[PDB]
């Protein structure tokens, strides 16, 4: 009777506790990340925290390059993150081979969310304690943000945030879009869209960043790429000459 | 491992009973009452619909009375979904016999095979048994008009008049009180309506809460005909019998 | 089309005495009109005082002797180092040969 | 309630896998082992607790080679470490069979990472009771990695796990600070010997044997080789000099 | 590895109750209210698009889905469980019917196929029942217009009008008062917007409400012309503008 | 898929699932078998919890495995059908390969072998059925009577009973059956069968069924009147004293 | 091929099957019974491939006897023939088909009428007043088209078979060593042990 | 504590232990004592066989793997049969495919990996037997101690079973003596008999009780029992 | 619950140890091996007088030179006897010789530990261990007359004399004093018959007790009731002597 909280079966309230505890595992890393849409680009900013001095900082990453076009930032433990990363890369390559065109951002999100649903229904597979955020400039939909969770739920976003301090970043973005009356960041170059994302990250968290505190991923037409420590440094100089 | 969460559906009690079989019979005892009565010139199937509304479409509704063969039909008590899985396999078995021998399947053979499937879930597999009781009304050239019943244990018996579902003890006492061996179908139709009306948990027995089916060999034909009563046809016979 | 079989020639001879037995065989290995080897042992000591030679197709001959020598080895492992008698060896080789009834060892073996 | 720590794949109320955390306790109980990344290679060193004089010296090898360029060393349950190296050897051979080039170190790290992570997804399998320090030289420089029972791995300038991991990490941090330009392969072998001897104080009750291996581009042609003979003794003396 | 859960996770309790089905129905009760009304010349299905965040685009999440060009479906309960059932229902319509008979299955049979999938998730080894109830509305040549409700148990019933979810009890009572067997399609849509308002707490507009109808054939949505027998799909999702125009005549 | 070990040993050296399977036999209706000099008789009692059954079609307790062998049982009615079916298939399989019908011992050995298999296989529960297998060996006039049980143990009896109140009827047979003079006539063999049942049945003319097996495929089941004539004669034996 | 003859008269079915078993050069047996009793009122004769011929017949016999005990009922001659046809129909598309041609003659106790069915190895079933397999039909069909009447008694049918055998002995090259004749009616199956000189 | 985590081998304890493995190790300590020791030329297995009754036989403890390899058992006999038969196959595979005598070190690697697989998967149980493998290959004489945990260690001399500490302490002291017994099989056996007598407590080693096996430079693995071990009592 | 192949804190298998308790409830079986032959004797133990005692088969023939006695759950033995009979005949087919008694016993014991719900090793498809112990007795040219005790544990011991079943502990203690390496075939016949009489709940006669022997000359032979009854009479007269 008390094993309803051990396996993915319904509780007397109609809840699934194992799914709920998988949601709690997503904040284990204590990392905040946001995603915003430009005029023709999509940018993801994530917190980079290297505690041990013995670690090689270049290997510490939660942003993954799934395909040529699609990128993915993860909130949760790295072993489960890399499990979801390898699968997404395998699904992206297979789709192109079978259907003759690069898998869209929303389709990859739906496919990964459908897989997350299986762990929610079947008993032997545990849910992955990670929240996946897919970003790309689709050849049909344009700049796109799609986010999946352990529940098997997915939806599109004008902009999004994930982490322990998610709510503070979310309301900060909401209030900007209520003011601007548009669903995107009206800017031509991606550099300024990255600059926007860093600025509103600082304002929401109330914390200043160095070049090693952040992790940036930029999605453009036909390409997704991650910014190096010097690329972020140039971006931090530009926002400093405004405040 | 996984052993921790195993309910063990196919085990004996210290007394020598089968837990899941016993509890499945408890599940059926709450479902709508279904009655079968055998007459000298046909068989009568009658079933009471469990839970009805004003906005429930009755014309396209079929929850208790199903057609397996051109000669064999069933009454359902218990889970509707679990029944349809067993009904589908029974229809296939009936067609497999017709393909093999070029003859319509005898009633008992179809009943036994369906009961043997229920038996399988009782002995092995680790899965729950089907929470369904059937009343088989059928005709073949060997025994004529036949009435069978089967339960989650996989056991089947023959009857002259039988009831499954809710208030079987009350329904069986009333049937045993008024049944005679030389009954006509019209008398059996009346008995079925009188038995249901007294075992109903609701206020009054109306047409929208009933399903009716008769299997008769029409004297002006020489062949067996199955007649699943329409909403209006149930409404008519309800007035004629003196229930209105 | 690929032919799995071949012929390596040679000849073997086995004569039993009153208290002894000989198994002879030429050391010449050939293919068609060419000589492969002038010294290639064909008769083998398999242990338990038993000698064996399979003559015909060299690859099948070597595989059969290798399988029999190994069959004697496992006979000791399973039966408390019991000596394999000559009549027991002969019956064992029958099952080794008939095992490949539909893809036969192309050899005439003598023990 | 409780019981969240009995099954493997079960999430506890705080989003933790206790069976994984219990496997780390088996690693912490195990022998101390280290890894040092130098300017063109990596150096692996391991403590070997001599239980009695009956143990044959220089025989019970703990450091294992994967392919021809990767070296692996682990702490905790030795048989579990051997199983992981066996899988890694199959995984390295599978890569070379299809792609011709020997498996890159970041590639090999993920291959073990996914395999260990797989043992945290099912209740039918037990997590690995080992933390593996591994690395080598490939197309673009040298790499050093440390893998956890959770499946978590990162790149390391200096890695340490086992009984005296804290004493080792403190000594490794001193090297990173004092050598920003990068330690040499010759210096890394000597220093690894010292760190093991200093980390041995957490297990100073038992006598131990030192075992060192290295993979350097200039010293060993990028191939994994064991430190033997004069260079081994030179390292032992360097450690025995600075222990007092 | 290997699924060692070969035994049933849903079993009969001493009282005769199947716990996991009862709890799955409890999860349906927590879900957002959805409704369906059958008229003389069409069937309407509607639900509230409960936006989890104002930053999230409600358009990219369809609670009402097309199964066949003549059959639509809406739910109440668990979103992910519904989404996979839609994909299974769309495929079973082809594999078990259209690839055999060359035509799309009638409403009653497609509902029966969905019911089978959900029934198996109740009996099969190592699975939990679907935490969703479905409202399936469709049209076929020999049955006309029909509406069905599928439960986690696998049981299904035809309806003239019904609602499931949060305030299903209060919605059904209101539907009983306003329904008659002489309603036009537009009248059914009008009542649908009236009944759904009582369940909606916040904004009630064409952006927060998802509505679709099974009515007349749409040759404009066919995509091709030339074949006389092909006259277009009967299923049509109403746009954000089409809802707002009818909300003014509320 | 499902291979969970249901039938297992307990601290005191018992397999409870096999033990409770015999408790299911104790619940089932009583079945008795006696062998005379040239005939075997199987008698079974009929349940009276519900009385409105169609006796023509309702499955009888005594089932024919072959033309010369019969099988009666006690316990679960659903489990017995599987044992009878497997025995009937094996009966035909033996006639096919050996070119000779089964001996009563061999058919018993098969049924007991199937029951034993279910006591040490994963994912299955043992049969809640004990059987009485009677008949005559091919071209042999020697009567045969065997008994199997859930545990898989089988043995031959001169007289045996199984089911509910089988403890009472066995006592009767232990002090009424003599091995020196087995019932030499079919009539007195049936009489002893009815007498032993009347100790349990408690006045049941329609509750007692009698089947007689004779050598060379001669099996016949007695009608209600034929059995009723024995009951009437037996009730006189008590009253004449 | 072997001789398999069948004729349905007024109240019975008569089957005549050759006695000779020949393997290559020698006649090994001259008293072979090329027929099996499937049920008390149904008989099946067979000819074809050396090994398949008896193996198929006994396999069918086992299944009909199994059904007869399970249901305590005898299948109609139509139902038995439909079972045999399906078995051969599955066989023809298998790895190694049964090369057996059968004649099924039985008396239907319900209809009180004799019935004869002819099925080849392909699974082609047909109901006939008279049937033959192999090369026997090339001589016998024209004979039976001329002399056959439906109201003929069992004795009349035996005389008609005698006329068929005499033609087969005269015109056929193979020595089939005569035939074994069996009658299937309401009383069951009996063998005519005096057909050597009837 | 212990009762919750000893249900199967798949479960770790809060301290990081495997109790089912530890219980399998307890099966060795219940078994009869056996001694292994080697020099630079030979390797000897001296095994004390156990009888159930005085009417029973002293069950065999030494199993031959190949002409150059063999092992002694302590604990469960059928678990020793499975592992020895596996090692018989591996020695045979190396000789048939590679024409190569399997190294004793690699034989220990193979027994380690096979025993490990039973300690990670659900359903399976650990092997309940300790093994002492001796062998002479291309690198001289060898002695290996196998444990159900999977741990295999190369040693000069050792003993496993009941009261095995008495023999192990002796060999730890006699270390510098028996390692130098080269070219003499009899003296190496006598050192093993003196080792196994240190573990004695119940009785004295008799004729049908003592079991001695030897393999070396010019000695194929041969097992001596009864009359052949009378000159060592 | 708990696994069928679970170890106890003492280092034993639960299901194996519980299986030995089931044999302790079974009928008594005694075997004595001499230089003239091996003698086997069992207790029939009929549950009712109506039970035909000759149908009780607890001593079975594996081969002409190998026979065995069973104790405990006798139904579990049927597959073990089948395997033993097959292995003896299959060895005769492969090697044109008689199988060694040790080799036969080893083949039977190879099935004992083949139980589990999915134990990693091969494919052990059996839910529980056998509930029966065997007394395999025979003769071969290499080791002479032999007596083996096969357990559900997979282990087998060779005995000069062994008793298993209900009175196994008291009978074995009796066998300790009575056995010597110079016993004749007849001496062992009365000895089994005497010790059975002690441990049996019923009075020993030729109907509830059965004897059998394996010799090099005649092979495995089961003693008929007439032959056994004469030995009981001889045993009664020798005990009444002193």
């Amino acid at each position: 009777a008390g094993y309803d909280r051990h396996i993915t079966i319904f509780s007397p309230e109609g809840r699934l506790y194992q799914v709920e505890y998988a949601f709690k595992a997503t904040n284990q890393t204590n990392i905040n990340s946001l995603a915003v849409r430009g005029k023709d680009c999509t940018v993801v900013i994530s917190q980079k925290k290297v505690p041990d001095k013995l670690l090689d900082p270049t290997t510490v990453s939660y942003i993954f390059c799934i395909s040529r076009t699609i990128g993915m930032v993860v909130n949760g433990p790295i072993p489960d993150a890399r499990n979801a990363a390898l699968r997404a890369k395998a699904e992206a390559a297979e789709f192109r081979y079978k259907y003759g065109y690069d898998m869209p951002c929303d389709v990859l999100a739906k496919r990964m969310a459908n897989l997350s649903q299986i762990y929610t229904q079947r008993a032997y597979m545990r849910p992955l304690g990670v929240i996946l955020t897919f970003v790309s400039v689709d050849e049909e939909l344009g700049p796109s943000i799609y986010k999946t969770d352990p529940a098997g739920y997915y939806v599109g976003y004008k902009a999004t945030a994930t982490g322990p301090k998610q709510q503070e970043i979310t309301t900060n973005l909401e209030n900007h879009f209520k003011k601007s009356k548009i669903d995107h960041i009206n800017e031509e170059s991606w550099e300024k869209v990255v600059e926007f994302a860093i600025t509103h990250m600082i304002d929401a968290l109330g914390t200043e960043f160095s070049k090693n505190d952040l992790e940036v991923g930029v999605a453009t037409k036909d390409k997704f790429f991650t910014l190096s420590a010097e690329n972020i440094e140039e971006r931090l100089v530009a926002i400093a000459e405004q405040d | 491992g996984s052993r921790r969460y195993d309910s063990r559906t196919t085990i004996f009690s210290p007394e020598g009973r089968l837990y899941q079989v016993e509890y499945a019979l408890e599940s059926i005892s709450h479902a709508g009452t279904a009655i079968g009565i055998m007459a000298s010139d046909g068989i009568v199937l009658a079933a009471e619909r469990k839970v009805t509304s004003t906005l429930l479409e009755q014309d396209t509704s079929t929850e208790k009375l199903y057609k397996l063969n051109d000669k064999i039909a069933v009454a359902v008590a218990g889970l509707t979904a679990d029944a349809e899985i067993l009904i589908n396999t029974a229809r296939i078995h009936a067609q497999n016999y017709l393909k093999t021998y070029n003859e319509d399947i005898p009633v008992e053979i179809l009943v036994r095979r369906l009961s043997d499937i229920k038996q399988g879930y009782t002995q092995h597999g680790g899965l729950r048994p089907f929470g369904v009781s059937f009343i088989y009304a059928g005709y073949d050239d060997r025994y004529g008009y036949q009435l069978y019943t089967s339960n989650p244990s996989g056991n089947y018996t023959g009857w002259k008049a039988i009831s499954v579902g809710a208030n079987t003890s009350a329904a069986q006492t009333l049937l045993q009180m008024d049944y005679k061996d030389d009954m006509k179908v019209d008398d059996a139709i009346e008995l079925a309506l009188k038995t249901l009306s007294k075992t109903t948990d609701s206020s009054a027995l109306t047409y929208d809460r009933l399903e009716f089916a008769t299997i008769r060999k029409g004297a002006n034909d020489g062949e067996v005909y199955q007649k699943i009563f329409k909403p209006q046809e149930i409404k008519d016979i309800l007035v004629k019998t003196g229930i209105t | 089309q690929f032919n799995p079989y071949g012929d390596n020639g040679g000849t073997i001879l086995g004569i039993a005495g009153e208290d002894f037995a000989v198994l002879a065989g030429d050391t010449r290995n050939i293919t068609d009109y060419s000589i492969n080897s002038r010294y290639e042992p064909k008769v083998f000591d398999c242990g338990d005082n038993i000698v064996m030679s399979a003559n015909g197709f060299a690859a099948d001959g070597d595989a059969l002797v290798k399988r029999f020598k190994n069959s004697v080895k496992w006979y000791h492992f399973d039966h408390n180092d019991k000596k394999l008698s000559i009549n027991s060896a002969a019956r064992n080789i029958q099952h080794l040969l008939y095992g490949k009834r539909f893809f036969p060892y192309y050899v005439h073996t003598i023990i | 309630g409780t019981g969240y720590d009995l099954s493997n794949s079960v999430f506890s109320p705080d989003g933790r896998n206790f069976q994984v955390e219990y496997a780390v306790k088996a690693v912490e109980n195990g022998t101390t082992s280290i890894g040092i990344k130098c300017n063109d290679g990596v150096v692996f060193a391991v403590e070997k607790l001599i239980t009695s004089k009956l143990l044959v010296p220089q025989k019970n090898v703990k450091i294992q080679v994967v392919d021809r360029h990767i070296g692996c060393v682990y702490s905790g349950l030795i048989p579990d470490g051997r199983h992981l190296v066996n899988r890694g050897r199959e995984e390295a051979a599978s890569f070379k069979k299809l792609y011709k080039t020997p498996i890159p170190i970041p590639a090999f790290a993920d291959r073990l990472g996914q395999y260990v992570q797989a043992h945290t997804l099912y209740n039918s399998v037990r997590p690995f009771g080992v933390s593996t320090i591994f690395g080598g030289v490939d197309k673009n420089g040298a790499h050093l990695y440390m893998l956890e029972p959770s499946g978590s791995y990162w790149g390391y300038k200096g890695a340490a796990t086992g009984k005296g991991r804290q004493s080792a990490k403190a000594e490794l941090e001193k090297l990173v600070d004092h050598h920003p330009e990068g330690l040499s392969a010759r210096e890394a072998v000597k220093q690894a010997a010292k760190i093991i001897y200093l980390a041995h104080e957490d297990n100073k009750e038992k006598d131990f044997e030192l075992e060192i291996s290295w993979c350097s581009l200039s010293e060993t042609n990028g191939l994994h080789k064991f430190v033997k003979g004069d260079l081994l003794q030179e390292a032992i003396d360097f450690a025995q000099k600075e222990i007092n | 590895m290997t699924d060692r859960y070969s035994f049933s996770l849903t079993t009969f309790s001493p009282s005769g109750k199947l716990g996991q089905i009862d709890y799955a129905l409890t999860a349906v009760k927590q879900g957002v209210t959805s409704l369906g009304i059958k008229a003389t010349n069409g069937v309407v299905i509607a639900t509230e698009k409960k936006s989890s965040s104002p930053l999230a685009m409600s358009e990219t999440l369809s609670k009402v889905s097309l199964l066949t060009p003549d059959i639509g479906a809406v739910y109440s309960g668990m979103g992910p469980d519904y989404r996979v059932l839609v994909d299974k229902s769309r495929k079973v319509a082809h594999t078990s019917y259209k690839r055999i008979y060359g035509e799309y299955p009638p409403t009653k049979l497609l509902v029966s196929e969905v019911a089978k999938i959900m029934q198996e998730a109740t009996q099969s080894g190592g699975v939990r029942p679907f935490g969703v109830s479905l409202l399936i509305a469709g049209h076929d040549e020999f049955n006309g217009f029909s509406l069905y409700q599928v439960d986690p148990s696998g049981s299904y019933f035809p309806w003239k009008a019904t609602a499931i979810g949060k305030g299903s009890v209060a919605a059904k009572t209101f539907l009983e008062k306003r329904w008659n067997d002489e309603l036009e399609l537009e009248d059914a849509i009008h009542i649908a917007l009236l009944t759904l308002k009582e369940s909606v707490e916040g904004e009630f507009n064409g952006d927060t409400i998802e509505l679709a109808i099974i009515g007349d054939e749409n040759p404009d949505l066919l995509g091709y012309t030339g074949i006389p027998t092909d006259k277009g799909p009967r299923f049509r999702k109403l746009t954000s503008q089409e809802i707002n125009d009818r909300l003014e005549a509320l | 898929g499902y291979d969970r070990a249901l039938s297992i040993f307990s601290p005191d050296g018992h397999i409870f699932q096999v033990e409770y399977a015999l408790e299911a036999v104790k619940r089932g209706t009583c079945a008795v078998g006696v062998k005379g000099k040239n005939c075997v008789v199987l008698g079974c009692e009929r349940r009276s919890t519900l009385k409105l059954q169609d006796t023509r079609i309702t499955p009888s307790k005594v089932s024919k495995i072959d033309s010369h062998v019969v099988l009666s049982f006690s316990g679960l009615n659903a489990d017995s059908r599987i044992l009878i079916e497997k025995a009937r298939v094996e009966a035909q399989s033996h006639r096919l390969t050996l070119e000779d019908p089964v001996t009563v011992e061999y058919l018993t050995r098969y049924v007991a072998g199937v029951q034993q298999r279910y006591t040490q296989s994963g994912g299955v529960r043992p049969f809640g059925v004990s059987t009485l297998i009677a008949g005559f060996d091919p071209r042999d006039d020697e009567p045969k009577l065997y008994q199997t049980e859930p545990s898989g143990i089988y043995s031959s009896w001169s007289a045996q009973t199984i089911g509910r109140n089988s403890k009472t009827v066995r006592e009767f047979l232990e002090k009424n059956y003599d091995r020196k003079e087995p019932p030499a006539t079919v009539e007195e063999c049936v009489k002893l069968t009815v007498r032993s049942l009347l100790e349990v049945v408690q006045t049941g003319a329609k509750n007692i069924e009698i089947t007689v097996v004779k050598p060379d495929s001669d099996i016949v089941a007695l009608s209600s009147e034929e059995i009723n004539q024995y009951v009437t004669q037996i009730e006189q034996e008590k009253q004449e004293q | 091929m072997d001789i398999i003859l069948g004729i349905r008269v007024q109240d019975s079915v008569i089957l005549a099957s050759s006695k000779a078993v020949t393997r290559g050069i020698s006649v090994l047996k001259d008293s072979d019974d090329k027929t099996r009793q499937l049920s008390p009122h149904t008989l099946m004769s067979f000819a074809g491939e050396a090994g398949d011929t008896v193996q198929f017949a006994e396999y069918i016999q086992a299944n009909i006897q199994l059904y007869s005990i399970r249901e305590d009922y005898e299948l109609s001659p139509q139902a038995v023939s439909s079972f045999v046809r399906q078995e051969l129909a599955k066989s023809i598309r298998s790895r190694r088909p049964y090369q057996v041609n059968v004649l099924i003659g039985g008396y239907d106790k319900k209809k009180n009428k004799p019935e004869l069915y002819q099925i080849d190895y392909l699974g082609t079933k047909v109901e006939l007043p008279y049937g033959a397999h192999g090369y026997s039909g090339f001589y016998t069909f024209s004979l039976l088209d001329h002399h056959y009447r439906p109201d003929m008694t069992t004795e009349e049918g035996l005389d008609l078979l005698k006329l068929c055998v005499q033609e087969l002995e005269k015109r056929m090259p193979m020595d089939f060593k005569g035939v074994i004749v069996k009658i299937v009616d309401k009383d069951g199956i009996r063998q005519v042990d005096d057909f050597q000189a009837q | 504590f212990r009762n919750n985590y000893d249900g199967d081998t798949v479960t770790f304890s809060p301290t990081g232990r495997l109790f089912q493995v530890e219980y399998a190790l307890e099966a060795i300590k219940q078994g009869s004592v056996t001694v292994g020791l080697r020099s630079n030329t030979h390797a000897v297995l001296v095994a004390l066989k156990r009888n159930a009754d005085e009417l029973s036989s002293y069950q065999k403890k030494i199993i031959k793997c190949d002409e150059h390899m063999g092992l002694s058992l302590a604990g469960l006999a059928p678990d020793a049969r499975v592992l020895s038969n596996y090692l018989r196959q591996q020695c045979n595979y190396s000789s048939l495919v590679f024409n190569r005598k399997l190294a004793v070190e690699r034989a220990g690697h193979l027994l380690c990996d096979k025993a490990q697989k039973n300690t990670q998967s659900y359903g399976g149980r650990p092997y309940g037997v300790g093994l002492l493998i001796i062998g002479y290959d291309k690198s001289g004489a060898h002695l290996l101690e196998f444990q159900p945990s999977g741990n295999v260690t190369e040693l000069y001399g050792t003993a496993i079973g009941a009261r095995s500490q008495g023999a192990k302490t002796y060999l730890e002291r006699t270390l510098d003596t028996f390692i130098k017994i080269d070219g003499n099989p009899d003296e190496l056996i006598k050192a093993g008999v003196e080792a196994i007598s240190q573990s004695l407590r119940d009785e004295s080693l008799t004729v049908d009780n003592l079991s001695i096996a030897i393999v070396g430079k010019d000695t194929p693995f041969t097992i001596y029992d009864g009359e052949a071990v009378a000159k060592y009592i | 619950d708990r696994g069928v192949s679970t170890f106890s804190p003492e280092g034993r298998l639960f299901q194996v140890e519980y299986s030995l308790e089931a044999i302790k409830l079974g009928s008594t079986a005694i075997g004595i091996a001499t230089k003239e032959g091996v003698v086997l004797g069992v207790e029939k133990r009929a549950t009712s007088p109506l039970l035909e005692s000759d149908s009780i088969e607890k001593i079975v023939e594996i081969d002409r030179h190998i026979g065995c006695a069973m104790s405990g759950l006798t139904a579990d033995a049927r597959s073990m006897i089948e395997h033993a009979r097959t292995a003896a005949v299959t060895h005769n087919l492969y090697y044109d010789e008689d199988i060694n008694v040790e080799s036969l016993t080893q083949s039977v014991c190879d099935l004992a530990l083949r139980f589990g719900e999915g134990a990693s090793g091969e494919e052990r498809l059996m839910s529980r261990p056998f509930g029966v112990a065997l007394l395999i007795a025979g003769h071969d040219a290499d080791d002479g007359y032999q007596l083996f005790h096969a357990e559900p544990s997979g282990t087998f011991y060779r005995y000069n004399a062994k008793a298993i079943g209900s009175g196994s502990e008291g009978a074995q203690a009796e066998l300790l004093n009575e056995w010597h390496s110079s016993l004749t075939l007849k001496e062992a016949e009365l000895l089994v018959l005497k010790i059975l009489k002690q441990v049996m709940e019923e009075k020993l006669d030729e109907n509830n007790a059965q004897l059998s022997c394996i010799t090099k000359q005649d092979g495995f032979k089961i003693y008929d009731n007439e032959k056994t009854a004469e030995l009981i009479k001889e045993l009664k007269e020798k005990e009444a002597a002193e």
